């Protein structure tokens, strides 16, 4: 039933707070969700002026329950399941070689709005570093990400390594560990193992000053024959 | 005024309401703040008598959003064929690409809908086009299980 929330074009708003080895700052976001395509257009600006890291390493932070799950999969959707009370999301987010970002969220809805509020706190960064040095190339690569469930917390435990793209061509990994558990006491949907295929792309408003993101994203699931 | 106020029927498909705001020297071309146009929405959501209306006051056929988007890519991905068939005889750019670097083969191939990747393949639609992540419409064709696209779409290379 909580898929059924899902049937067409969704508003979405985003909230972060984050600190980052000392500097404060905050992200709003802005926009629409379809999973019938596991589309998302979305608009996102630092509400408190330069950000202090580099656009593409909040984007996993910045609504899996938009993603595209086919028919002979549905059993295994657990983000739409525990809808509309919503979930929480929580991960740790290793920089190899590097600093690290710790996030919870709630993810619900409020009114016909599926919202995502987060508090982000990131620790251990070398200021000369990739992160902090802004040395990440502004785009971003495909990914799977892998879903488990956890019957234990009645949730789910996912797991994937996001590839940072830097500008001397080497390549940055982002080794992301998360869980994910029901709000409400309702029932919901444990499934099989199983992944998410995920596709973005990166991209500056013309008429924009001030620092943002304009993110175009498609994820569909698979894995299950 | 008018401009927000074309937007919004437009998206909730009241044709009357459209024509309304028109002749009352609406602009064709007005944009919300993330670049969607009357055109896009209309497109989107199927209304072919808003997108036929907009088309004649002078729309502009392959506007594009933020993201990148055209009518043209969004009445594909939703399976739209009339107004997919309209947006093409309107001038519609039949390989126009999204941030994604989607055409609307892509889409259409994607999404499962075989009679529009016909009418795109019919206006000259790139077979062999690839995305941002080297996708081709076959490539996704595939990954979506949709074989008698898959097929079509051999057969046109």
């Amino acid at each position: 039933k909580g898929e059924e929330l899902f049937t067409g074009v969704v508003p979405i708003l985003v909230e972060l707070d984050g600190d980052v080895n000392g500097h404060k700052f905050s992200v709003s976001g802005e926009g629409e969700g379809d999973a019938t395509y596991g589309k998302l257009t979305l608009k996102f600006i630092c509400t408190t002026g330069k950000l202090p890291v580099p656009w593409p390493t909040l984007v996993t932070t910045l609504v899996q329950c938009f993603s595209r799950y086919p028919d002979h999969m549905k059993q295994h959707d657990f983000f739409k399941s525990a809808m509309p009370e919503g979930y929480v999301q929580e991960r740790t987010i290793f920089f190899k070689d590097d600093g690290n970002y710790k996030t919870r969220a709630e993810v619900k809805f409020e009114g016909d709005t599926l919202v995502n509020r987060i508090e982000l706190k990131g620790i251990d960064f070398k200021e000369d570093g990739n992160i902090l040095g802004h040395k990440l190339e502004y785009n971003y690569n495909s990914h799977n990400v892998y879903i488990m469930a956890d019957k234990q917390k009645n949730g789910i435990k996912v797991n994937f390594k996001i590839r940072h793209n830097i500008e001397d061509g080497s390549v940055q990994l982002a080794d992301h560990y998360q869980q994910n558990t029901p709000i409400g006491d309702g029932p919901v949907l444990l499934p099989d193992n199983h992944y998410l295929s995920t596709q973005s792309a990166l991209s500056k408003d013309p008429n924009e000053k001030r620092d943002h993101m304009v993110l175009l994203e498609f994820v569909t699931a698979a894995g299950i024959t | 005024d008018l401009g927000k106020k074309l937007l919004e029927a437009a998206r909730a498909g009241q044709d009357d309401e459209v024509r309304i705001l028109m002749a009352n020297g609406a602009d064709v071309n007005a944009a919300d703040d993330v670049g969607v146009t009357p055109l896009h929405l209309a497109a989107q959501r199927g209304h072919l008598e808003i997108v036929e209306v907009l088309l004649k006051y002078g729309a502009d056929v392959n506007a594009a959003d933020l993201w990148g988007q055209t009518p043209l890519h969004l009445a594909a991905t939703a399976g739209h064929l009339e107004i997919v068939e309209v947006l093409l005889k309107n001038g519609a750019d039949v390989n126009a690409r999204d941030n994604i670097g989607h055409t609307p083969l892509h889409l259409a191939a994607w999404a499962g809908h075989l009679e529009i990747v016909e009418v795109l393949l019919k206006y000259g639609a790139d077979v062999n086009a690839q995305d941002k992540f080297g996708k081709t419409p076959f490539d996704l064709a595939i990954d979506n299980g949709n074989e008698d696209i898959a097929e079509v779409l051999q057969k046109a290379a």
